[PDB]
């Protein structure tokens, strides 16, 4: 009709503050509110299948022709086979699908099928450049990896406990019994196999999805340093400093040159 | 002796005016203006005492001369002559002491005090007993969901500072609840809490899990039955129920008619941790059940909360002030100064200030 | 720059003359190369095309040292004598942050060590319209405006101690204002 | 020839840099990387500046942020160093892509120690 | 014991908080 | 009146940029009295333009409708302060309203009247893109908080205070790591609440990763709506 639209635009704008006002709880816990919003559920469940049902009725398999109204179907066909898994409790992996609901409000809207249509055509000049970050990536990644293995995993344990011996804002970082990479005058404590970890577990060197996961957050310019200053405690400096101000030095120039490569295209 | 000193205390007391600033005091400070004076190797101690001064403990997480110690130092200093009076009355006294509601001690004869030094004097058996009558406590512990991480860590901690707390001849038991209700310690009804009986509890309380949902109806309605009973052996004295939860919109209105239509059960509620909820329902159920609201940031507060709950049960023993002064001895336990075991005789001071005449009376 | 540079290291030498004023003039031998640099030819058209862009951008750069002024003033206004901490998080006023207190390691109550108390002033304070310009020249750069901004958060009246999550509206400055600047820097 | 040995870690290198074998057919991407070796024009003699800016400012601070104290867990630090001149230079490149910046401003100030190989005596 | 001492008429309880 | 408003105003931006903490005794008595004087000036400044300019040509300048609006407002907050009936949650936003006056120095930069509306028109090419940035930073907020949601319990003490336990905390949180700032500290939180290092655990660094492209590569994207915006002035 005409304002099908509009009602369609008010529910859908109900699901944003009914999943706004969704206060999560850590163990299983349920306060009111949220107890009563999980049955709230069941109405937005509903006026999008009396909405989308109608769909049906008005055309048939030809409207999914909008892809946008392609999704339309998508977000409820997860959702009836959430009441599904609903009556076998009587589990959190389609509660993260309801989070999807608001890009239905990109696709009633329009002016925003603009924007979502523009934003790709921005992608065609740009991959080049980002397939070049990719190669880049795994250069330093494979790099990073034969040189630095198990390289991280000594300790400065206490005397002979489990403490990690720091002190009072001191990251706790590496050692090595033999030269060049920490002496560990923390008096009384001794370097010990076993795990001081970076920063608990994250930061190795080991096992590809590890390098490639840190040489991710250094070309981001964001926390090299931390993975320099643990490379550089462990092996020992004045070679480790060549690895890192060359992958800064290339991951500068080639997203100087991604932001150029955008600016071509539509000029 | 007592007597002498507790009539005595309470006079110097009435005559104090509060003074604010302090540039005018000279006390002892035994950790270490101040006095340096000389010592007696005398054998009745077996150690180095002075017989002309009181030494003072101010423990180490207080003072830097915030003026409630440091004007609580002014009206004390006159015990100075009754101390003193009383080793010439009769020799081979061993330890007079003042201890005091802002953890003070005055101690004579004085004499240098025992890395760390603990030593709150207000947590120590011959205080926490002449100091309130005998509980038949009953700590609830909220094990729900929504208390795991840091604010159950510090449960497991401050019940087992809250058990120490406790003499022999008190009762408790520790009753967690959460989806139902249930009585986590293998005893399923009130103990004794002696030594070893309070040693179960912090084995029970140290394994819990947090899972499930608050309800605060079926944990109520537990909590009060366990304080009937009447088939055990309780001690038949001051109810305390108290509550060891992190919030909840919940006044469970519908308990405390069912129950306390008379009064007497007392509710301490305890809100810990960092959490961001509603502390206002807790507020509530403390302060319709003549209980007290305390609070709990982190560790640290835990030795200093869980001891001021002793001056709400002094509630009903200051309203009887000609006849509460009975003599309370405490049955046995090592003294901190190094002299044996050692029995201890006390008495409360109480806050004389308008009475007679009588006033506003604050 | 061939006669500044020149002439401060000679009074080096009587400088030198004196010993047997000494370290400034060591250092302004450093500007040497400076010359060589004007020697070089390529940068000509660099540094040219780039004051051409400066003149035409001018306008947008005299508006945007605007704003720092602006949300100076308003960030003083309503961050005046805040951001004042007490060392344990449990003391929230002038004369009881003092003394010594407990600092229990890893998390349990059995590694207490005694450290002192003071007042930590959080370095980056809103107190001077000059100081406050320090502070937002910082969340300006997109670093360590978190652990300020958390802060700005936690605090209450005048000189007082932070609470846990008292007035998280207050993070709407932090947001426009860091919206705004990156906006003009673009 | 060690099966009859820790320096082979850079030969091992070789071994990784086959991979850069593989632009080589890839058509579309060495025709951008020799877009930018060709450009290698107007761009050197503004890196020369930059390698100026980083020669002065660490001569200037090595002087004056010398006999720094280099104590742990203070952000000035033995990897961070201010002393010499290479420890230097990393700093430098530390606050040029902004790695927090605003802690080394208050590492130096008024009231740090001073190194006791100095002299203050 | 069989003193004891709980619960008078006055008390006035306005504070906890 | 091109050199007898710049005495105003000038000594206008010093009293309003004094402040400082304690400001002993003497300075606030001179940002009251200041607050009072320069007022006086400003209405009769104001009110010769009232009477030999035109009245229907005073109000149609946008710049003096401005002054309008600074002229009432300093009116308002001074007698609302001796009426009393004033809570003093509002007198310090009655401080914050004088603040505006600093734009009176913008009376000048020649070519203001070109920048306002190089900047307006930007922002017209910008109102599409901005609010779908904006619907972008809620959806990962609503994601987030259904997969970390409280899960940052850890039992420790250190503050991990970045958390997502609230819908305004996610809000923060996650307009943190978009504009890259210590986004490191949050993702391995997210990684340490599931399962700390392991095979299913780590792939939440999928989460840490897709916002921090996807959400640059919007924001890419109103850079360039600008300079098809910035570029069509420069053909004339
Ligand atoms: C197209 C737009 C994007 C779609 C939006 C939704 C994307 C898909 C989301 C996947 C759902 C994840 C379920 C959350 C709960 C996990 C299950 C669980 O509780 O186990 C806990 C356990 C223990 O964690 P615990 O200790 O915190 O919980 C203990 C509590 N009990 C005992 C009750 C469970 O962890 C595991 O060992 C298994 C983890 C499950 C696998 C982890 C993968 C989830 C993240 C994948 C990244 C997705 C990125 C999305 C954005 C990218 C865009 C495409
Ligand atoms: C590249 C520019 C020129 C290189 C600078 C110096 C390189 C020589 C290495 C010195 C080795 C040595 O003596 O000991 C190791 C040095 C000194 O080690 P150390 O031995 O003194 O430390 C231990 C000290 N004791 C034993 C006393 C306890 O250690 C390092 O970490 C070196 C830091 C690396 C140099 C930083 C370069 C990054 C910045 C580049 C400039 C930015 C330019 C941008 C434009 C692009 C143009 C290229
Ligand atoms: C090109 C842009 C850089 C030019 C910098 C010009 C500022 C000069 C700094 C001089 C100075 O303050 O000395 C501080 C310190 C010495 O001064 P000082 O402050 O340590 O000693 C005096 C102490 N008071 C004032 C408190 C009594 O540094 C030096 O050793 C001087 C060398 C720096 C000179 C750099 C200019 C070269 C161009
Ligand atoms: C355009 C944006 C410009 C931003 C600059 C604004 C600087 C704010 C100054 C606040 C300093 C402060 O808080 O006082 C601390 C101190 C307060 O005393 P304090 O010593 O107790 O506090 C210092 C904090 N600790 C101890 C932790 C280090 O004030 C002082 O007296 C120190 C000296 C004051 C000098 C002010 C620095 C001004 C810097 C601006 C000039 C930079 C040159 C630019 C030219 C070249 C580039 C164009
Ligand atoms: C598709 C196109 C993408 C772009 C193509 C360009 C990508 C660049 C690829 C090359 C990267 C070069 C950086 C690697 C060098 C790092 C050196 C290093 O890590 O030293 C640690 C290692 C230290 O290993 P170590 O184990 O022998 O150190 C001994 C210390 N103990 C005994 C205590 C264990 O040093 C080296 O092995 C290499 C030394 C020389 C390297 C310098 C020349 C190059
Ligand atoms: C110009 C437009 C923005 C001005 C808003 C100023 C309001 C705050 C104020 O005046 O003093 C703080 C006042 C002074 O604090 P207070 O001392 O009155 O504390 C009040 C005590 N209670 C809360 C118990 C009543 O703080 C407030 O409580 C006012 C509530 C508003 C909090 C958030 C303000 C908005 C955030 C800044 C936005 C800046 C936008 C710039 C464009
Ligand atoms: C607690 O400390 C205060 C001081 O810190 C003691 O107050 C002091 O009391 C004495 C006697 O009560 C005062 O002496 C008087 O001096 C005036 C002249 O100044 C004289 O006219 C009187 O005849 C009398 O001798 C003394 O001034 C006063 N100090 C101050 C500062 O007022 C108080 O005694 C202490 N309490 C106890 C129990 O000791
Ligand atoms: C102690 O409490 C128990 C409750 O567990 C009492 O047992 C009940 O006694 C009444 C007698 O009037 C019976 O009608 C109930 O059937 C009993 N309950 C159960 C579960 O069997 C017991 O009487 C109380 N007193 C003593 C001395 O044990
Ligand atoms: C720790 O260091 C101090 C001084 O550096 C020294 O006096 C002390 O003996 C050391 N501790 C041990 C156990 O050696
Ligand atoms: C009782 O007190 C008096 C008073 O000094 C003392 O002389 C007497 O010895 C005491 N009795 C005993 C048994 O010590
Ligand atoms: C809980 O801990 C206690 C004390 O170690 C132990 O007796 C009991 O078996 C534990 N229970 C479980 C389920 O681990
Ligand atoms: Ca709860
Ligand atoms: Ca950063
Ligand atoms: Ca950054």
């Amino acid at each position: 009709w005409k304002p099908f639209e509009t009602i369609i635009l008010l529910t859908i704008f109900a699901n944003c503050v009914a999943l706004a006002v969704y206060l999560p709880m850590p163990e299983d816990d349920n306060n009111s509110l949220n107890l009563g919003l999980e049955k709230l559920e069941y109405f937005f469940l509903t006026v999008f299948s009396i909405e989308a049902a109608m769909k049906i009725i008005a055309y048939g398999f030809l409207f999914h022709q909008d892809a946008y109204l392609r999704s339309g179907w998508n977000v409820l066909d997860f959702i009836i086979v959430f009441l599904g898994v609903f009556t076998a409790i009587l589990v959190k992996a389609l509660r993260a699908f309801r989070v999807l609901r608001p890009l239905r409000l990109v696709s009633g809207v329009p002016s925003l099928q603009v924007v979502l249509n523009s934003i790709f055509k921005a992608m065609l000049p740009l991959f080049h450049i980002a397939l070049l970050v990719l190669f880049m990536v795994i250069i330093y990644a494979i790099i990073g990896l034969e040189l630095f293995k198990g390289k991280m995993h000594k300790t400065c344990y206490y005397i002979g406990t489990d403490i990690v011996a720091t002190v009072e804002n001191e990251k706790p970082s590496p050692c090595a019994r033999t030269g060049s990479g920490r002496p560990c005058t923390i008096n009384g404590s001794e370097c010990r196999g076993g795990w001081p970890g970076p920063n608990h577990g994250i930061t190795h060197f080991d096992n590809f999805g590890f390098s490639m996961l840190t040489v991710y957050q250094c070309i981001t310019m964001e926390g090299w340093t931390d993975v320099l200053y643990w490379v550089n405690d462990a092996i020992g400096n004045e070679w480790p400093w060549i690895y890192f101000v060359t992958l800064i030095l290339l991951g500068s120039f080639f997203i100087l040159n991604l932001v150029l490569g955008v600016l071509s295209g539509e000029f | 002796a007592l007597v002498r000193l507790a009539l005595e205390a309470e006079k110097v007391q009435a005559a104090h005016q509060w003074r604010e600033d302090f540039a005018s005091v000279v006390y002892y400070n035994a950790k270490d203006q101040r006095i340096k004076p000389v010592f007696i190797d005398d054998a009745n101690f077996r150690r180095q005492v002075s017989y002309q001064h009181a030494a003072v403990h101010i423990p180490t997480d207080i003072y830097e001369g915030s003026t409630i110690v440091l004007n609580e130092l002014n009206w004390t200093s006159a015990l100075d002559d009754v101390f003193k009076k009383n080793r010439e009355e009769d020799p081979s006294l061993l330890w007079q002491v003042f201890g005091s509601a802002t953890g003070l001690a005055r101690y004579y004869p004085a004499s240098p005090w025992v890395k760390i030094d603990l030593y709150d004097v207000r947590r120590r058996p011959w205080y926490i007993q002449g100091a309130a009558s005998p509980k038949d406590m009953l700590i609830l512990v909220d094990v729900s969901g929504s208390v795991s991480g840091l604010t159950l860590k510090l449960i497991r901690t401050s019940v087992s500072e809250m058990l120490e707390t406790l003499s022999d001849d008190d009762f408790v038991n520790v009753a967690s609840f959460n989806s139902n209700a249930q009585d986590v310690s293998c005893f399923q009804h009130l103990v004794q809490a002696n030594v070893r009986n309070k040693k179960v509890l912090k084995d029970a309380v140290n394994n819990i899990t947090a899972k499930g949902i608050t309800d605060y109806k079926k944990g109520f309605s537990f909590a009060f039955e366990q304080l009937l009973n009447y088939n055990v052996s309780r001690a038949n004295c001051n109810k305390i129920i108290m509550l060891f939860t992190d919030g909840g919109e919940e006044r469970a209105q519908e308990i405390f008619a069912k129950y306390n239509k008379d009064k007497k059960v007392r509710v301490f509620t305890f809100s810990v941790g960092q959490h961001n909820y509603d502390r206002g329902p807790i507020q509530w159920m403390a302060c319709e059940n003549k209980g007290y609201y305390y609070e709990i940031p982190s560790i640290g507060a835990i030795r200093i909360n869980t001891q001021e709950y002793l001056d709400v049960l002094g509630r009903p023993m200051v309203l009887a002030g000609d006849k509460a002064k009975q003599v309370q001895w405490t049955n046995v336990y090592l003294d901190a100064l190094e002299l044996g075991l050692v029995i201890t005789g006390t008495l409360p001071v109480f806050n004389i200030t308008g009475q007679f005449e009588n006033k506003t009376n604050l | 720059n061939y006669f500044n540079i020149l002439d401060l290291l000679v009074v080096a030498v009587s400088l030198i003359s004196m010993g047997l004023v000494v370290k400034i003039l060591r250092v302004l031998r450093v500007l040497r190369p400076l010359r060589a640099i004007n020697r070089a030819k390529g940068l000509k058209h660099v540094v040219q095309c780039v004051f051409v862009a400066i003149r035409t951008i001018g306008n947008i750069v005299l508006v945007t040292t605007l704003l720092q002024f602006m949300f100076a003033c308003i960030g003083v206004q309503l961050f005046k004598g805040k951001f004042f901490s007490c060392n344990d998080l449990s003391k929230m006023t002038e004369e009881e942050c003092r003394g010594y207190y407990y600092v229990y390691k890893d998390g349990d109550p059995t590694q207490m060590e005694l450290r002192p108390r003071q007042w930590i002033h959080n370095d980056f304070h809103f107190d001077n319209v000059l100081s406050a310009m320090m502070s937002l020249f910082t969340v300006s750069t997109f670093e360590g405006w978190p652990q300020l901004l958390y802060r700005a958060i936690d605090s209450n009246e005048e000189d007082m101690g932070p609470v846990y999550n008292n007035r998280v509206e207050m993070a709407i400055f932090f947001i426009i204002y860091i919206i705004l600047i990156a906006f003009f820097m673009m | 020839i060690d099966t009859f040995r820790i320096s082979s870690a850079f030969f091992r290198l070789f071994r990784v840099m086959r991979l850069i074998k593989l632009l080589s057919r890839a058509e579309g991407v060495r025709t951008l990387l020799w877009t930018f070796i060709k450009s290698f024009q107007a761009l050197p003699y503004v890196a020369l500046l930059i390698v100026m800016l980083f020669f002065i400012y660490a001569v200037i601070g090595m002087q004056m942020f010398g006999k720094i104290a280099l104590v742990d867990g203070t952000q000035i630090n033995r990897n961070n160093n201010f002393q010499t001149f290479p420890q230097a230079v990393l700093l430098l490149f530390r606050c040029a892509t902004g790695e927090a910046w605003q802690e080394i401003l208050l590492a130096c100030s008024y009231g740090k120690l001073c190194d006791p190989e100095s002299d203050y005596a | 014991p069989d003193v004891c001492f709980d619960n008078n008429v006055l008390e006035d309880y306005t504070d906890c908080x | 009146f091109y050199w007898l408003v710049i005495l105003i105003v000038a000594l206008n931006t010093l009293s309003i940029a004094s402040e400082h903490h304690n400001q002993p005794l003497w300075l606030t008595h001179l940002q009251d009295i200041a607050n009072r004087v320069l007022l006086s000036l400003f209405t009769i400044e104001m009110l010769l333009k009232m009477y030999g300019l035109g009245l229907r040509q005073y109000f149609m300048s946008i710049f003096n409708r401005f002054d309008c609006f600074v002229v009432c407002s300093g009116i308002l907050e001074l007698l609302l302060v001796e009426s009393g009936a004033m809570t003093p949650l509002g007198i310090s936003v009655l401080r914050c309203i004088r603040l505006l006056r600093l734009f009176k120095i913008t009376k000048y930069w020649t070519s203001l009247s070109n920048l306002v509306a190089s900047l307006l028109n930007s922002i017209r090419s910008i109102a599409s893109l901005l609010l779908l940035l904006f619907l972008f930073i809620i959806i990962f907020a609503l994601l987030g908080m259904q997969l970390f949601g409280g899960r940052y319990d850890f039992e420790d003490t250190e503050v991990r205070r970045s958390n997502f336990d609230n819908f305004p905390q996610a809000l923060i949180s996650v307009f943190q790591v978009l504009t890259g700032e210590d986004w490191n500290s949050v993702m391995y939180n997210g990684i340490m609440a599931y399962g700390g290092p392991s095979y299913p655990g780590v792939l939440v660094c999928i989460y840490f990763i897709i916002l921090f492209v996807c959400g640059n590569y919007i924001l890419l994207n109103v850079f360039l709506a600008i300079a098809v915006d910035n570029l069509a002035e420069a053909e004339s």
